[PDB]
């Protein structure tokens, strides 16, 4: 569930090194197969093989 | 999609006449400028993955905010969608390319891209500061050619004067 | 609505409120704005100038006639 | 109005400005359908061309056109009132009748008082004005977000595939225009410019078939709540 | 309206990806052919209206029941048009030659022509018997072996663009029929 | 005038766009084929009048009827205006050449023609056995130069299939 | 709509004479220059609307009343048809350019705007200040010493092309006035 | 748009052959036939909107659910386009009478008006009866028989072309059944 | 062949007895429904070719793929099968709607159908397309009798309903 309701992280303030974006896959064809199924675009990424288990039950 | 040979077909049909010496001299222009257009599209293609992982990774150097509150890129879900449209943009420079005109650059990038961003609150400056990062990392005898690369800076300006 | 002949007397308005295509000069410099004039009275201003016209609206001349 | 076809696909608006000869042939082309005129009905048109070549009234031009013998005979003697106010739309206007109020408005202004008073209208429509001007050859316009979903309909649907000539043709409108119901998907399909993926709709199988809209059948709305389901009708 | 260079590119942008190194090949080779495709459309064009009067008088000569009173051809006004449509015709198909690619013949004129021919009343076999001899005779000047003209042109071998020209004719023709 | 430069300039014109790479290459064409157009225009108007004397003296030994009831040039003062229509076509030939499309051979030779010559019993196949004679009388290296012989070739082929 | 070519055939025609010597030779000269014209029309063409920004907005900044309630400035839409109008000065400025004769810009868009922008109540001398603010700046992009853009090109003396360019200007600028 | 002289016209055309001796004799009738059929024209046109007002005003007291509520006949303005229809039939009516063949009654009215009726739920009986009062007091004005009107004509036999008037007004009435 | 005449022979033949008064009865209602199939037999024989040429282009205009490749109608001559093929069905409607039953329908177009559409690549569902565009487009008021359309559209949703 894990949503902050009254929350803002700036961004702006941060050293300007320190903000970093990376992405997944840079490319546009391998984003999006012709096919639905996606691992990033969609709600398709539920649907990725493995990640069906859950490593918080050590708690 | 404009190009040479569209708009000389395209005018002598409007015409109804027979395409006369005037036509044939401007596909011989064509296969003229042809080489070194050919020549920077070969070398798109070869490094297109570094050429929108720094486009992107600048786009993101100037513009901090998008990562922010963001009302913009504010997931790597998101990011996927930045580095997916410079792939795009930069796959449509290399159609351009080869076909030698902006055709379609124009028909497929710019026409009517000017709804989606207004609509989709997405801002025009950071595609500009992408692309304008990319005209900048260019070479004069290092990476293309002089000529070719003259071609390449023409496309990529085209963009940039479509979009501001 | 306006009367064909009304219509061609008149006027054109401005862009964003009366017309979406924008207009090309010729119709500003041939229809545009038409007055025709009072008769002249002396022997200096008669010659020159042509009185009301019937059937036929200039534009952006008769500005400066 | 994005106006998704209209420079994209379809050829530039022929303005006058430019060589005369090439707005005459233009104004041929469109006013007629392909007529295909020869010497004689060139010559029988002269002095309309003389007109235009001094003035570039194209409004004058089109209007001197359907008031002359040429366009006069083959529309309107060869061919059914009918199809020949649909016609007059096609040639003028570029597009079909919207409704059947504005049809019964076309016929009653021939019916009160003649044919060139008929003309007169087409051509003075504010309408006509806004889309043409005097300067503008008529042509095919795509302007996105019609008035009339069933006006994009027939517009295109009488909007012939290239190389159109409605002299084989038989009218396809008309039942359409005092019906309401929309012509074929296929007809429309046909006239649409290349690219536009010309009638990809058309779901057809042994699922989903679909394929007439029926106004009669009822109507079915479902919505989800955490309970379950609202259906309202 | 997509020449050769919009083909390549149409087709590498349904797979989606950059156009590449085989592709491209292909297109040297099409720019390579070169000053052959331009001197062949000066071959085809500068003949055009004699191949159209050779061409449709040998329609009628082979088939004298078109001049018959009652024939598609008997009037002068039929046989005018008749003449403009093998014009038009010779048109679209050096269109084809200069683009390279038959999008251009397909969109302009061959797509609804068939219906129209239906329309008419116009015998579709006339039509591509019309067209065949329009292909013989473009093909003839367009390797330079017509037995009234033989104009100057430096020696090469250009059987290829012979090939496509006639695969250009024989979509007319097939198309009509 | 239609030359590659009016063709392009009145297409960007017509749609209100400026001129992009496209344009720049028809003119590139244009710039690669002109030296021969000139050169072929150069020799032309060297030695124009033997070229005109021969055609209408070939035009007159085909069609020897002319000069015979005639309903033709039938005074010195007629052939004189066959000597003087030849110049005017092979001075338009010279100006088309110069232009490189074949804009004002079309403008002020061809439009026009075909009443002027049916109304005043002008016939078109005298003229055309005047340029075929011409068209005959060509050398391949000798006179003026292979390629551009090619171009003169063109512009007169459109005379004759503009007559017929 | 007439270039170079046209203007000296034209010439030829009022003389009544053919082409000639000297001017092909002044012809010569016009593709002898070559792209120097291709590439300054380049140059003008690919920053186009970054100096239709500057020159408008600094004719604005210079002449603060147009932008005072009243003037013909003050609305968007005011604003809107004035960046379109500048950008088409730019266009026509750019065409002739390509054809090196400036019938096509008397053409199209010189003939009847005078009296236009009499007609509309624009200001003409805030227009030739803008037309003059184009001039400074496209001039300084066609010798490449422009202070935010020096784009690669090989070296060459280009002082008859910009004093062109700066022809075509001073002629839309006197003619506003 | 064909009279009887086209019609003669195009029949020798189909028969590819000259006009010939039987069908100028039957053609030498028409033209002896003539000022009766002149009158006769001149009877249908001027009593021609009292016909119409007669005929209608008929149709609907013969049958009363015209204009019950929901008939097409109950409003203003149906009932003007009504009586507009029954005047646009008499009028082609007297355009076949003038031409003497019906090719201007098909091809201006007859042609696409069953569509057009089952279009709108026009009832169609109706109609073949507003027209069959329109026939029988037509050839009543023409036989000079009618009880409100008798004007003066010299006397003469018209049964065959009263019969040709009644011919067109069948061809109406069986075009909308 | 399955018509009335051959259900009730066939029947009473397999009974082992005279036709009694049911069969007559039959053919009885053979011979009423008769007038309204013949009349739709009278207009598919007329225009045939406009209802195959309306057919195969809405199934080509529906379907775009079948044209490239190796999938079939890529050439003129698997096309010129495709319209050979609808030929053959509409031929067919007119038999089984001469006849009235389904029976020559079935016998010589619908029975081993699958393996010969399954075996040579061929989709039904184009076929389906074909038929649903002439089942449609079709007016009873206009064009046909009343009972001859409900005939027509019968037997080419029998067509359909076998089909896939
Ligand atoms: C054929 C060419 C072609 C393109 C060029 C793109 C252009 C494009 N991008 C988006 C859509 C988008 N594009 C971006 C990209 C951005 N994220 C940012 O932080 C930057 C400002 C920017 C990358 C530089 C994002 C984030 C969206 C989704 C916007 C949103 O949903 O809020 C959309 C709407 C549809 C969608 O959601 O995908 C379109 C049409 N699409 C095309 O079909
Ligand atoms: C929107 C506003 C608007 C108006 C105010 C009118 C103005 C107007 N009136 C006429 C036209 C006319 N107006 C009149 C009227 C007159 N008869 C006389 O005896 C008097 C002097 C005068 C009434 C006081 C007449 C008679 C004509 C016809 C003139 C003619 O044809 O001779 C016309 C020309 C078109 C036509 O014939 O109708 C126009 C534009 N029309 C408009 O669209
Ligand atoms: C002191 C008295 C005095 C007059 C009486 C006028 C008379 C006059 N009219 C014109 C000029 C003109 N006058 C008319 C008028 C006409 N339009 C037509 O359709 C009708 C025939 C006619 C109105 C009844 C027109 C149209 C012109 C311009 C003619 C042209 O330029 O072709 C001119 C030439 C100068 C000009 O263009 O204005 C003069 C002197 N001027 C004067 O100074
Ligand atoms: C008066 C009412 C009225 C409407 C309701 C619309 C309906 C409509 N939409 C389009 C046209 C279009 N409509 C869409 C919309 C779609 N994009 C998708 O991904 C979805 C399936 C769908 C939105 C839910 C698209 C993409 C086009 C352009 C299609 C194309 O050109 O390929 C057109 C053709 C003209 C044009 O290109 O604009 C029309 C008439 N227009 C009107 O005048
Ligand atoms: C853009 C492409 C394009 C075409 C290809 C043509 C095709 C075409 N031809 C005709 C029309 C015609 N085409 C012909 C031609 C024929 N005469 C014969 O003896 C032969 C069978 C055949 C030549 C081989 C004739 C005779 C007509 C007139 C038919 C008639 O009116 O009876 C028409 C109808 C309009 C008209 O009458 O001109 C059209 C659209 N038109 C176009 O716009
Ligand atoms: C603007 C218009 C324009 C043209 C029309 C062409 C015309 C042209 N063709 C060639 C040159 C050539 N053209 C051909 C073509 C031919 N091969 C044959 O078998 C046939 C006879 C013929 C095709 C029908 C060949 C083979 C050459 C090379 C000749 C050689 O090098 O031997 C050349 C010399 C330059 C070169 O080698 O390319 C030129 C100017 N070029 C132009 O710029
Ligand atoms: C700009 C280009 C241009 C041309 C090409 C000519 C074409 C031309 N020729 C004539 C007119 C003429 N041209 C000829 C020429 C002919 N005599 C014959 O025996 C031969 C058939 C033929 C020469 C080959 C003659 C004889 C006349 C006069 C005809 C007459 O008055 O009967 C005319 C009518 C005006 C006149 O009488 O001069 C024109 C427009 N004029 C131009 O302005
Ligand atoms: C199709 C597009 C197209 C272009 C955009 C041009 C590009 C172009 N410019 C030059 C070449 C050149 N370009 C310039 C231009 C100038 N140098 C200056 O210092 C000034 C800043 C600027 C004024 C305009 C000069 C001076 C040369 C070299 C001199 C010359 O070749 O005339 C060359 C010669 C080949 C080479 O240098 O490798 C080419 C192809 N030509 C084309 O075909
Ligand atoms: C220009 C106008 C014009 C007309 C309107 C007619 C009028 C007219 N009708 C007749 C003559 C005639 N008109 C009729 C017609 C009639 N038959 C009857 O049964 C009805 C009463 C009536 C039709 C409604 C007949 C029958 C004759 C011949 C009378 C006779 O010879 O007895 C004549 C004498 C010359 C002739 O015999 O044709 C004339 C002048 N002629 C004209 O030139
Ligand atoms: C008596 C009824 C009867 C039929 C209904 C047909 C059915 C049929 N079609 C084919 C055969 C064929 N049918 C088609 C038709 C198609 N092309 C396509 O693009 C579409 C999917 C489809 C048209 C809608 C094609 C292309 C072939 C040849 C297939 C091949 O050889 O690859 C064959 C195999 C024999 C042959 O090659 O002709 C048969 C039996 N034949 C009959 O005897
Ligand atoms: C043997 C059986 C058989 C049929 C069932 C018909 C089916 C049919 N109808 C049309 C053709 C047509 N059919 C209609 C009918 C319609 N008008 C509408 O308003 C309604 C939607 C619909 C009546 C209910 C129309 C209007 C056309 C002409 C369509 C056009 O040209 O636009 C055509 C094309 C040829 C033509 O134009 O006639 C065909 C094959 N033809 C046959 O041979
Ligand atoms: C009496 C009614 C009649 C005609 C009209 C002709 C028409 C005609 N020309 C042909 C074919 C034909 N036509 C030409 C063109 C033509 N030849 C030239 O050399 C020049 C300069 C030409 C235009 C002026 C060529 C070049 C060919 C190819 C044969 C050849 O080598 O000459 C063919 C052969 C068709 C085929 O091969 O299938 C025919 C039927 N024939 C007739 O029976
Ligand atoms: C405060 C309100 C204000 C402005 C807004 C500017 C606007 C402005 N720019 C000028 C002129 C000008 N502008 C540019 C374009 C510009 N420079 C570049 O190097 C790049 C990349 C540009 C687009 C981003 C150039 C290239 C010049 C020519 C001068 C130069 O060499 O920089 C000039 C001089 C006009 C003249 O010479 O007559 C003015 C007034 N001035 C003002 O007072
Ligand atoms: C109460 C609802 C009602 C009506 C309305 C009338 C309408 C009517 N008029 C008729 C027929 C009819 N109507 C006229 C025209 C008419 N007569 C004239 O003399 C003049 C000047 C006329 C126009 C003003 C004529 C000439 C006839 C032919 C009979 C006759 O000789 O009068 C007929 C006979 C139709 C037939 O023969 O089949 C009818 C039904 N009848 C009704 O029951």
């Amino acid at each position: 569930i894990a949503n902050p309701d009254v929350s803002s992280v700036d961004y702006q303030l941060m050293p300007p090194g320190s903000v970093i974006v990376q992405p997944d896959e840079v490319s546009a064809a391998k984003m999006l197969p012709v096919s639905g199924m996606s691992k990033h675009i969609g709600k398709t990424k539920r649907l990725v093989e493995g990640d069906g288990l859950s490593d918080y039950s050590r708690l | 999609m404009k190009s040479v040979i569209t708009t000389t077909i395209s005018a002598a049909d409007a015409a109804g006449r027979f395409p006369s010496s005037s036509d044939l001299e401007s596909i011989q222009g064509n296969i003229q400028r042809a080489s070194a257009r050919l020549e920077a599209a070969e070398k798109l293609s070869g490094n297109h993955e570094a050429v929108v992982k720094e486009a992107g990774d600048a786009c993101f150097a100037k513009y901090s905010y998008l990562k922010n509150s963001g009302e913009a890129g504010d997931s790597q879900e998101k990011i996927n969608k930045c580095y997916r449209d410079v792939d795009h943009y930069m796959r449509l420079i290399n159609y351009s390319l080869v076909v030698g005109g902006t055709g379609p650059l124009d028909e497929w990038g710019i026409a009517g891209s000017r709804e989606v961003y207004r609509t989709l609150n997405l801002p025009g400056s950071a595609y500009i500061a992408s692309f304008t990062f990319t005209r900048d990392r260019l070479c004069v005898p290092r990476d293309m050619s002089s000529q070719a690369g003259v071609e390449f800076v023409a496309a990529l300006d085209y963009v940039i004067n479509s979009l501001s | 609505v306006v009367d064909p002949f009304q219509r061609k007397f008149q006027s054109i308005g401005k862009i964003g409120i009366d017309y979406s295509r924008p207009k090309k000069l010729a119709t500003y410099k041939r229809v545009g704005y038409s007055v025709g004039l009072d008769f002249p009275n002396a022997v200096s201003m008669a010659g020159h100038y042509s009185l009301t016209d019937c059937t036929r609206a200039g534009g952006a001349a008769k500005i400066l006639m | 109005a994005f106006s998704s076809i209209d420079r994209i696909l379809t050829a530039d608006p022929v303005a006058f400005p430019n060589g005369t000869e090439s707005v005459i042939r233009a104004t041929y082309i469109q006013v007629f359908g392909n007529a295909h005129v020869m010497d004689s009905e060139r010559e029988e048109l002269a002095t309309a061309e003389s007109n235009v070549c001094r003035t570039g009234n194209v409004r004058e031009f089109v209007r001197a056109i359907v008031l002359s013998e040429n366009y006069k005979s083959r529309f309107f003697y060869s061919v059914s009132q009918y199809r020949f106010i649909e016609l007059m739309f096609k040639h003028i206007l570029g597009r079909a009748p919207e409704s059947r109020a504005e049809y019964a408005e076309a016929m009653a202004v021939y019916n009160t008082k003649g044919y060139e008073p008929l003309v007169s209208w087409f051509v003075d429509s504010l309408e006509y004005n806004e889309n043409f001007g005097s300067w503008i050859v008529p042509y095919g316009i795509y302007q996105g977000c019609y008035s009339s979903n069933e006006l994009f309909n027939r517009s295109v649907a009488m909007r012939l595939a290239p190389g159109c000539s409605d002299k084989g043709r038989s009218a396809m409108l008309q039942y359409c225009v005092l019906s309401g119901d929309s012509p074929n998907w296929l007809s429309i399909s046909k006239a649409l410019p290349a690219g536009t993926e010309k009638g990809t709709g058309l779901c057809i199988g042994g699922h989903w078939q679909s394929s007439q809209r029926n106004k009669q059948a009822p109507v079915k709305g479902k919505s989800k709540i955490p309970g379950g389901v609202i259906v309202t009708e | 309206m997509l020449d050769a260079f919009s083909r390549v590119v149409v087709n590498s942008d349904s797979k989606a990806a950059y156009v590449g190194g085989s592709d491209l090949q292909s297109l040297k080779t099409f720019i390579s052919d070169g000053n052959k495709r331009l001197d062949a459309v000066n071959c085809i064009v500068s003949n055009a209206s004699c191949i159209v009067s050779d061409a449709i008088s040998g329609m009628i000569c082979e088939n004298p029941g078109l001049i018959a009173p009652g024939g598609n051809c008997y009037t002068n006004r039929r046989m005018a048009a008749c003449l403009r449509d093998g014009e038009i015709i010779l048109r679209y198909v050096s269109y084809a030659l200069l683009a390279g690619d038959s999008s251009v013949l397909d969109d302009r004129c061959l797509n609804g022509l068939k219906e129209t021919y239906i329309a008419l009343g116009v015998p579709t076999a006339s039509t591509s018997r019309a067209v065949s001899i329009m292909k013989a005779a473009s093909t003839a000047f367009i390797m330079n072996t017509a037995s009234g003209r033989k104009i100057e042109i430096a020696a090469g071998d250009c059987q290829a663009l012979q090939s496509e020209a006639a695969a250009y004719f024989d979509k007319v023709g097939s198309a009509v029929d």
